[PDB]
């Protein structure tokens, strides 16, 4: 099984073989005094980039099978009647013929559909007469039992519900990510020419790699490698011993970003402005966040918590949400904000929104966080109007459990409570955090000596004349920091900035 | 307990205004006193905490705590109260506007 | 429950009964339903839940809700039970907006008698009763089962103790100050479960469960 190239699928293997092949091995005087058919559909799925094509085709290699026979699910149509079908026929010709010419002792051919839930939708157009004719053919009148078909698919819950009875595809297989060993097995497969033909260097500890990769998908590893490679000899231009470092493999490890990890650069431009404890709160925030968290990792039952935080507006209220987040060391950590959505479909918005909440279901451990619902859900009050499936989108998809032991947690952020409550949505949510603007002057204190604002003189002043002035400050840190950047690059501190901090409060 | 007795009088206020920037103003006024009223019931639930520790070995600082707890509970409750009364309410208006011949069709 | 089973299971006539089970959210319906299901041994079980309904389109749903009400047909014995109804149709109290067709389509199904003999039972399951009344949609039903929530001490120490989550100390201590803290005491079982879980894992004695059981009731 691991004599070929394959790492970290073992009871699959065993699987298959025993319902596959077990009825193909053994002479045919044996099988024939047992009079049993052979298996004469295949259904595996999963993720996309885990090595389906590669299992597929190696399989016909270790039969002895003829090539194999290739072809994707949205090829298939035409536009002419009954032009779109024929060529789903035209694929078993071959097999017909030498079936009828030879009889019993033809050789195993092998065909490959791939994307199969494209085209082959419960029926009841061009896809009812499809989907007709691949089930007229693939069992009918005439007996043919010298052939393998092949599925791969993402998602099974489409598939026709008469394809998938016992006598076209019976064995259903999952493939799931790889795991630690999985990853080191991948590893050592892959660096086999490198190994034997002597360009590794032996300071390379490859199970450090392996520990030091999370949720890598089995095929980018494959690119990390190269890529490494390729660094090194580049970096070369000498002949004296062209050898790979740790160098080089730590520098395309840090170069390359898996699919299912974490996006790091959008909570990091979240957070440009820079966190300062200005008072005493955010110290009390993150502790909250940080316990939630750990709530979250060492639990059993409580698969999954959602939590609120909500203020007035400006308050700087996302920023904390992704702090905590960065603050983890989850590995799978997406964001949700308006900027991706805008411009799109509404079709395309939910479906956005399906895909990204289905991905999450597949890792272990999961953060998941949601940057504004009022703006998402089309809120404008005269009237009011906005898009309700949506709405209920977000409803059903914040009670779903993990299919599984993995693991979520769900973080989301709002400026208008009052509305959440009038809509009667509350019922979802377990916790909740306040976040309420600056009613003080040392708090302002402390955001100019942060920020620098200006030298101790001008500080004084205009702490004293604010003190004298306004008695009841109460504003948010987004106009403080412009204004104070306002000021700054004006003339006069006291012409504009107590001027402004007036007006704005 | 005087943000508390705020929230009440704005829950009042809400369900009685008619113009629409006055209860926009209305609703971020509440945002701000719910607010307010999260903050002040964890700083008080980890002093609160901190002190009935602190008082462990002296009969006096124990009844000190004692009391702490009873006032807060006391608060809380009346915060239960508010919160359901509203709810209570909100439901009554929400029949009153639909339970009727509507304006016409969309 | 048990009755309408056996009922179902052998009468001459009455080939299609429909139940209907109302209470408070949280008050834990559907797990009553599932245990209904469960010890009945009918050949045909099958749900449909708002869960499955995700992120189709409306003719969508009709389409497979139209395809598993067909499909129990071919079958001796059968029984369906469907989740949150006034979810499915996606009501929501503003305007109010509600769907029609889903909801025309179900008031048509739930009445619709099997062909040749075919036995048939439904259960469904709502939070909102009010509403129903509303709609003028409750002729469909034959009868209705209420579920309301736990409102005593005791059944909470029996909720502890079957969580074994307290002590001899501990149930005493709590059991006592709740008495003297909430005169009053409702609440759902989930909310509950919740409570005693996150309870559990931080400072464990008496405090903190008894304040969050304050602040659940
Ligand atoms: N203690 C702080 N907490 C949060 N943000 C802070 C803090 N101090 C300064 N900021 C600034 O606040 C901004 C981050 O908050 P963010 O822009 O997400 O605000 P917001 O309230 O979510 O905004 P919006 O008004 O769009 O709803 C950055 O400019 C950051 O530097
Ligand atoms: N005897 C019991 N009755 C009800 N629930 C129980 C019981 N024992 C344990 N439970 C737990 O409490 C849960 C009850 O809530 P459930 O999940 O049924 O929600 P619900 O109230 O029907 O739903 P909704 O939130 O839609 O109103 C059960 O799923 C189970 O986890
Ligand atoms: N478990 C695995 N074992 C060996 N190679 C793998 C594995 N997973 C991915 N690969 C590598 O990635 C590629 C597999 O392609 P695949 O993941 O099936 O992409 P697609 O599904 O688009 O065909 C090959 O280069 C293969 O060697």
């Amino acid at each position: 099984f691991e004599d070929l190239g394959v790492g970290g699928l073992d009871k699959e293997f065993t699987k298959i073989f025993r319902r596959a092949f077990a009825s193909r091995i053994f002479p045919p005087s044996v099988i024939e005094k047992l009079g049993i058919s052979h298996v004469k559909g295949l259904l595996l799925y999963g993720p996309p980039g885990t090595g389906k094509t590669l299992i597929a085709r190696k399989i016909g290699t270790m039969l002895n099978a003829k090539e194999p026979k290739i072809v994707n699910g949205p090829e298939i149509l035409s536009k002419y009647v009954g032009s779109s079908e024929e060529n789903i026929r035209n694929l078993f010709k071959d097999a017909e013929a030498e079936y009828r010419a030879k009889g019993e002792e033809s050789s195993l051919h092998i065909i490959i559909f791939d994307e199969l839930d494209s085209v082959f939708k419960q029926r009841g157009g061009v896809g009812d007469n499809v989907v007709n004719q691949l089930l007229a053919k693939m069992d009918g009148v005439d007996q043919l039992n010298n052939i393998l078909v092949i599925g791969m698919t993402n998602r099974k819950d489409l598939i026709d519900s008469a394809l998938l009875r016992p006598g076209r595809f019976e064995v259903q297989v999952e493939i799931h990510l790889p795991d630690e060993k999985g990853r080191l097995q991948i590893f050592d497969i892959q660096t086999k020419k490198m190994r034997e033909n002597n360009m590794m260097s032996d300071d390379v500890n490859l199970a450090e790699l392996a520990a030091l990769t999370k949720n890598f998908s089995g095929a980018e590893i494959e690119g990390l490698v190269k890529s490494a490679s390729s660094f090194a000899i580049n970096k070369t231009v000498d002949i004296a011993k062209l050898k790979v470092t740790r160098e080089d493999f730590l520098n395309a490890l840090n170069d390359v970003t898996p699919a299912f990890g974490i996006s790091e650069e959008d909570l990091k431009t979240c957070v440009e402005g820079g966190m300062m404890l200005y008072s005493e709160r955010v110290n009390s925030i993150l502790k909250n966040g940080a316990r939630y968290v750990r709530q979250v990792r060492e639990s059993d039952k409580s698969r999954l918590v959602s939590l609120l935080i909500h203020g007035p507006a400006g308050s700087g209220k996302t920023a904390l949400a992704a702090e905590i987040a960065l603050k983890s060391g989850f590995p799978f950590i997406r964001l949700i904000s308006p900027n991706e959505l805008s411009g799109m479909s509404e079709s395309a918005k939910i479906a956005y929104i399906d895909n990204t909440f289905r991905d999450a279901y597949k890792s272990p451990l999961n953060i998941l966080v949601i940057d504004s619902l009022e703006t998402l859900v089309d809120w404008v009050p005269i009237g009011p109007r906005f898009s309700n499936n949506i709405l209920q989108m977000l409803k059903v998809a914040l009670k779903r459990k993990p299919p599984q032991d993995r693991r979520l947690l769900i973080m989301t952020t709002t400026s208008a409570y009052s509305v959440l409550q009038q809509m009667d949505i509350l019922s979802c949510f377990d916790n909740e955090i306040a976040v309420p603007n600056m009613t003080n002057l040392d708090e302002l204190n402390n955001v100019m000596i942060e920020s620098n604002f200006l030298d101790d003189a001008g500080r004084v002043k205009v702490i004293n004349e604010l003190s004298r002035s306004c008695p009841n400050f109460n504003v948010g840190i987004k106009k403080t920091l412009t204004n104070i950047e306002t000021a700054r690059h004006d003339e006069d501190p006291v012409n504009e900035l107590v001027e402004l901090m007036t007006q704005s409060a | 307990d005087h943000t508390i007795n705020q929230v009440d009088s704005l829950h009042k206020r809400l369900l009685t205004e008619v113009n629409e920037e006055q209860a926009s103003h209305l609703r971020h006024s509440l945002d701000n006193f719910v607010a307010q009223a999260t903050d002040l019931q964890f700083k008080l639930k980890n002093e609160i905490k901190s002190a009935q520790r602190d008082g462990i070995h002296d009969t006096n600082k124990q009844a000190q705590a004692e009391n702490s707890r009873q006032r807060f509970l006391k608060l809380i409750q009346d915060y239960r109260i508010v919160d359901s009364n509203y709810k209570e309410e909100n439901k009554e208006q929400a029949k009153r506007q639909y339970m009727i011949i509507q304006p016409e069709a969309t």
